[PDB]
DNA sequence: GAGAATCCCGGTGCCGAGGCCGCTCAATTGGTCGTAGACAGCTCTAGCACCGCTTAAACGCACGTACGCGCTGTCCCCCGCGTTTTAACCGCCAAGGGGATTACTCCCTAG
DNA sequence: TGCACAGGATGTATATATCTGACACGTGCCTGGAGACTAGGGAGTAATCCCCTTGGCGGTTAAAACGCGGGGGACAGCGCGTACGTGCGTTTAAGCGGTGCTAGAGCTGTCTACGACCAATTGAGCGGCCTCGGCACCGGGATTCTC
């Protein structure tokens, strides 16, 4: 099972190498678009993480209302109670994984904030 | 004759929530809470004044006691409110 | 008297309501004025004698 | 008929008890217990119902806090059912011996 | 039947307030034991505040001061 | 000649003079300065106002018009600096916040 | 108590290790000072039975 | 690199004071993260006492009072 | 070719440090650590010598008091080796969060 | 049965732990007065005791099934040990910056 | 034997009508906070002395970093049984609530003796200085677990 997955990964790497050797500009554009999408998703996640720290924000009021509704009360309700938990360390791990994915997209683009203002 | 803070905190609630009622037990909890906070702050200030070999309690030792007791953002908002109140009161000229 | 920003010395348009420190624009407020250490605001106000 | 999985209606009972704020110990056995436990230190001792309520609220908070401490020590020990050594570990690591 | 005046589902009620799932049968007397070692430390301090005050009844005041002592303080009855 | 109390001189609704009385014959110090009750009164103002804000929002969150001690308990325990300040005090008739461990759920 | 904890370890001098030995063995004194850290006293030697190796 | 001041055999020395036969390798950085919050929590209440004393040096007199305020009153250096 | 069993000399040096009570923490790196952690609030800080010794004794006592607790958590976990999860449960049961 | 690794007995400065005098504040003695603690005496709240109806909660026996527990095979990651090397520590000299303290003063807090 | 249609039964919907039920506002009162006047002593300023502590030397040396062989310990996995959850029959003694009784909480009055306050006094406990032996340190031999 692991050997078949390794052979599939090697075949995918060979297909990516053949696509880079055949159409380098199209693969570079696709990898740049993927890097831009990953950067936009990471920026949205960072904006959400910054907005969650504010106690007077409307997201904090919505979290308080969700906690009051969960106290007020189903598989969906149990899933919402599981997903309404605080996960700062998991947020940092997800940010690290998103940074690793963005670095992989940047490496795929390579293979295929300023101080003025 | 007995003492309670009830009318003052009632007014504080009417300033922000006019249409909200009150349980008497809630006044018992909140009266105990404000007395307990006054208790810890006052003996922290007295302890600090006894440390510095001073016989006087002023605004600065209770400022240091507020910095000692309260968490940091509550400490900074509390000293902001206290400083603006004492500078408003000190402008009796 | 003209009003100046306490951090940079430029033209101070605004003034924070917490510690009464004048600032120039949003980046100064976000980086310097709001997450400032306690006790530094009085030393900033010491320069123009407003402590 | 239709039954329930053991451990699913117990979730419903858990959420019912963690919504409901009411008192979980009958007042007369508790007042008998505190009267016969205060008789040892001093005789002819009367009581007050507010003191009864304060005592019962204190011990109810104490079993509650001790009990999630025991539960956390139990799931720490890769188990679901709690045992007595979880209670002894919770008391020893909480500081009261 | 005084120390077992509390009943078998009473520890169950205090248990399911605590978010537990499975409970054994040998813990009930042990929870009753920590009841004994808690209420000795409470009402010995309560009766010291009682007969210091030249009274042979406990009021609402000495119990919450006894609770104020060890750091398990309780509101609501402070007046 | 007649002038009002120091509380509205400082712009506060809590009694400055009563706090001064309690600081005087509370035997904390042999000499009490003038500005101490004003500062302490302002601190109690902000603490009571914030607690009443969280209680009012909790009572709005349950669609009621009265302050139940459940609202006070959930407002104190939900927020974290009030958790650190009030960790060792048990609120009379407060209850317990709902929480289930993730491994105790029917994960399947 | 510190004098007895001095004579059982052959010394005529009081050291804070002897003071720690004198406070920790008496249980009522131990819970009297359950929140007190001593300086240069050490900890009592306790070895767990599961951590003790071999058999018999 | 100054945060690498505390060394791993010193953490081993502290571990064998506790009487532990087996130490895994992550415990060192775990105790580092534990200790870093811990000493800063008394540096919090030491330098404010120093500042209220109108002093710019710390001593053995305010640090023992900071520990006594939080609740681990320590003997040996006065107080 | 005399090779010791692993853990026996560990227990022997555990015994030697059980009679021992000296400082197990190097002085100058800890002085550097407290200066770099105290510089962040009010610079140009003078330090007394006895304050560093008091800080040493308090950090060592807190470390050994946490380590006995996590040893009890580990021996309750049916293991000999400690982990981060024992350290978190020790911090949870002792209550410093 | 051997071997590191201990415990135990004897010589060595030493430097840090007991006396001793000088003496300076701080404990001791006496008188005065004005109030607070103690005792007596008083009025009613509130705590104890018991009877009786209702019934929801609790005990007890029966069984069924997940879950505590015993055993097992395995990576493998911690543990003992040789080899650099790198910073900790001890001896010391000099500065100067910061704490202690004296000394008058005035204002603001006690009454 | 099954299905469709019709008739009866019942739910309900929304404004009533009585009709309590627990809340927020309009008058006394008394006592304690505020204004005004006096005193004295507690921070406040500041200068000066001296002490310790922050840098900077340098050697040297226990001790940390690093790499390497090996061995039990933690990891998941699988089976055996029983203990806790579920359920219904059968108590029972909690809960309400009602009444009766009386201790004891609580307020007031009055007194007088314990204690703050003040002035004089004497002695004893802090401190600089002086002197010497307990213990750590070092050297070498007995002794005990471990392999």
């Amino acid at each position: 099972e692991k050997e078949r997955v390794a052979k599939e990964e090697e075949e995918k790497k060979l297909k990516e190498q053949q696509w880079r050797e055949t159409d380098l500009n199209g693969w570079i554009k696709d990898k740049r678009l993927k890097l831009n999408k990953l950067i936009k998703r990471r920026k949205e996640k960072l904006k959400l993480r910054d907005e969650m720290k504010d106690r007077k924000s409307q997201v904090s009021q919505n979290r308080m209302k969700n906690l009051a509704s969960l106290a007020e009360d189903n598989d969906e309700d149990w899933l919402i109670y599981t997903d309404i938990t605080q996960n700062p360390e998991a947020f940092e791990e997800a940010l690290e994984y998103e940074y690793k994915d963005i670095v992989e997209l940047e490496r795929l683009l390579l293979e295929h904030y300023d101080w003025r203002n | 004759r007995k003492e309670t803070y009830s009318s003052y905190i009632y007014k504080v609630l009417k300033q922000t929530h006019p249409d909200t009622g009150i349980s008497q037990k809630s006044m018992s909890i909140l009266n105990s809470f404000v007395n307990d906070i006054f208790e810890r702050i006052a003996t922290e200030a007295s302890k600090l004044a006894a440390y510095n070999k001073k016989s006087t309690i002023s605004a600065r030792e209770i400022q240091t006691a507020v910095r000692l007791i309260l968490p940091g953002e509550l400490a900074k908002h509390a000293v902001s409110e206290g400083t603006r109140a004492v500078t408003k009161y000190s402008s009796s000229t | 008297a003209k009003k100046y920003c306490d951090v940079t010395g430029l033209k101070g348009f605004y003034k924070s309501p917490t510690n009464n420190i004048r600032y120039h624009n949003a980046e100064i407020y976000q980086l310097i004025v709001k997450p400032m250490a306690p006790g530094v605001d009085q030393e900033y106000l010491k320069l123009r004698g407003a402590n | 008929p239709h039954r329930y999985k053991p451990g699913t209606v117990a979730l419903r009972e858990i959420r019912r008890f963690q919504k409901s704020t009411e008192l979980l110990i009958r007042k007369l056995p508790f007042q008998r217990l505190v009267r016969e436990i205060a008789q040892d230190f001093k005789t002819d001792l009367r009581f007050q119902s507010s003191a009864i309520g304060a005592l019962q609220e204190s011990v109810e908070a104490y079993l509650v806090s001790l009990f999630e401490d025991t539960n956390l020590a139990a799931i720490h020990a890769k188990r679901v059912t709690i045992q007595k050594k979880d209670i002894k570990l919770a008391r020893r690591l909480r500081g009261e011996r | 039947d005084n120390i077992q005046g509390i009943t078998k589902p009473a520890i169950r009620r205090l248990a399911r307030r605590g978010g537990v799932k499975r409970i054994s049968g040998l813990i009930y007397e042990e929870t009753r034991g920590v009841l004994k070692v808690f209420l000795e430390n409470v009402i010995r301090d309560a009766v010291t505040y009682t007969e210091h005050a030249k009274r042979k009844t406990v009021t609402a005041m000495d119990v919450v001061y006894a609770l104020k002592r060890q750091g398990r303080t309780l509101y609501g009855f402070g007046g | 000649k007649a002038s009002q109390s120091r509380s509205a001189k400082a712009g506060l609704t809590f009694p400055v003079g009563r706090v001064h009385r309690l600081l005087r014959r509370g035997n904390y110090a042999q000499r009490i300065g003038s500005g101490a009750p004003v500062y302490l009164t302002a601190v109690l103002e902000y603490l009571a106002a914030e607690i009443l804000e969280l209680a009012g929002n909790a009572a709005r969150d349950n669609k009621k018009t009265r302050i139940i001690p459940r609202h006070l308990q959930l407002a104190i325990r939900n927020d974290d600096e009030l958790n650190k300040l009030l960790g060792n005090v048990t609120i009379a008739q407060g209850g317990v916040l709902p929480n289930i461990h993730q491994n105790l759920l029917p994960k399947k | 108590l510190a004098g007895n904890a001095a004579r059982d370890n052959k010394k005529t001098r009081i050291i804070p290790r002897h003071l720690q030995l004198a406070i920790r063995n008496d249980d009522e004194l131990n819970k009297l000072l359950g929140n007190v850290t001593i300086a240069q006293g050490g900890v009592l030697p306790n070895i767990h039975q599961n951590l003790l190796p071999k058999k018999s």
